[PDB]
C-alpha cells in the first residue's frame, strides 16, 4: 500500500527461507510487519515483480507478497 | 562455452542445497539452463528465461526475477522446471545434467 | 504445424477471423514452451475449421507481447471477435486447453 504500514498476513504463504525454520516450509499467516517497499518501477521504468509488496518482520526477516494476501490494520 | 559451465554448475549445486529435481525431460532443463547462460552474458545476471519484459535491463537491478528469483527462494516455486518440487509429476530424480545433453539441445 | 504470427499479421490472422482463436505465447529458450507445444500442435489437429490455432514468438514479436501485458511464459490467450476472452499461465495440460476450447463455440 504505502511504505511503512503495518500489515498482516491473512493468507496461506508457506516459506523456506524464515531463520528459526531454515530450509523447512513454514507458514506465515497470522504474522505482523512493516510495508518496506512496494517494488513497481527502478529508476521511473516499468518492473514485472509478481510479488511487489515487502514486508519487513522481526529478527531482520523479510518475505515478498501479493496485494491481496495482507491486510493493514 | 564456459558461462554455460558455470550456469550447469549452479543449477547442480543449487538443486542438490535445496531438495530440487530436474525434469524428467531433461531437455528442458538444458533449455533453462542455455537461456539462463544467454542472459547472464548479454545482461550481466541469469534473468529467468521463461518471462516476458517491457525492460530486461531494469529488470536485472530490481534484482527480483534473477535467478534463483524471489518466488524460487522464499516459496520454492519454478515456472521454468528447473527447480521442481518432489510431489510435482514432472519432477524427475537427477539433480545432475551432462555437459553432453546441454550442446544436443543447443543443435536440436 | 501451428502457423506462426508476428506483429504486422495480428490484426487479420487474430482479432479478425470469424472462428475463435487460441494463441501460444512462447519463447525459444523457455522450457515449459518445448512441453506445451506439441499439445498445442495436437489441439489444431482435433478442431480444424472449429477454432484458430497459431504461435506468437515473444523475442521476434514484442510489440504484441507487450501490448496484452504478456508477463508469465509460456500463455495461452483465447481471442473471439478480437476480444480477449481468457487468460492461461503455464505449461497447460491438453484437458484443461480442451475445456477452454469448447466454452467459446457455436
Ligand atoms: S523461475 Fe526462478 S528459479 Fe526458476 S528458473 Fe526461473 S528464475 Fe530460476
Amino acid at each position: 500500500m504505502n511504505v511503512g504500514d503495518r500489515v498482516r498476513v491473512t493468507s496461506s504463504v508457506v516459506v523456506y527461507h524464515h531463520p528459526e525454520h531454515k530450509k523447512t516450509a513454514f507458514d506465515l499467516q497470522g504474522m505482523e510487519g512493516e510495508v518496506a517497499a512496494v517494488l513497481t518501477e527502478w529508476q521511473g521504468r516499468p518492473i514485472s515483480a509478481n510479488l511487489p509488496v515487502l514486508v519487513k518482520f522481526e529478527q531482520r526477516f523479510k518475505a515478498h507478497f501479493r496485494p491481496d494476501e495482507v491486510t493493514l490494520i | 562455452n564456459k558461462t554455460l559451465a558455470a550456469m550447469k554448475n549452479f543449477a547442480e549445486q543449487y538443486a542438490k542445497r535445496t531438495d530440487t529435481y530436474f525434469c524428467s525431460d531433461l531437455s528442458v532443463t538444458a533449455v533453462v539452463i542455455e537461456g539462463l547462460a544467454r542472459h547472464k552474458e548479454e545482461l550481466g545476471s541469469p534473468l529467468c528465461p521463461c518471462r516476458h519484459y517491457e525492460d530486461k535491463e531494469a529488470e536485472v537491478k530490481n534484482t527480483f526475477w534473477n535467478c534463483p528469483c524471489v518466488p524460487m527462494r522464499e516459496r520454492k516455486e519454478c515456472h521454468c522446471m528447473l527447480f521442481l518440487t518432489p510431489d510435482n509429476d514432472f519432477a524427475g530424480d537427477a539433480q545432475d545434467i551432462p555437459m553432453e545433453t546441454l550442446e544436443e539441445v543447443k543443435a536440436s | 504445424e501451428v502457423q506462426d504470427v508476428n506483429d504486422s499479421s495480428w490484426k487479420e490472422f487474430v482479432l479478425e477471423s470469424e472462428v475463435p482463436v487460441m494463441v501460444d505465447f512462447w519463447a525459444p529458450w523457455c522450457g515449459p514452451s518445448k512441453l506445451i507445444a506439441p499439445v498445442i500442435d495436437e489441439l489444431a489437429k482435433e478442431y480444424s475449421g472449429k477454432i484458430a490455432v497459431y504461435k506468437l514468438n515473444t523475442d521476434e514479436a514484442p510489440g504484441i507481447a507487450t501490448q496484452y501485458n504478456i508477463r508469465s511464459i509460456p500463455t495461452v490467450l483465447f481471442f473471439k471477435n478480437g476480444e480477449r476472452k481468457e487468460s492461461i499461465i503455464g505449461a497447460v495440460p491438453k484437458s484443461t486447453l480442451t475445456d477452454s476450447i469448447e466454452k467459446y463455440l457455436s
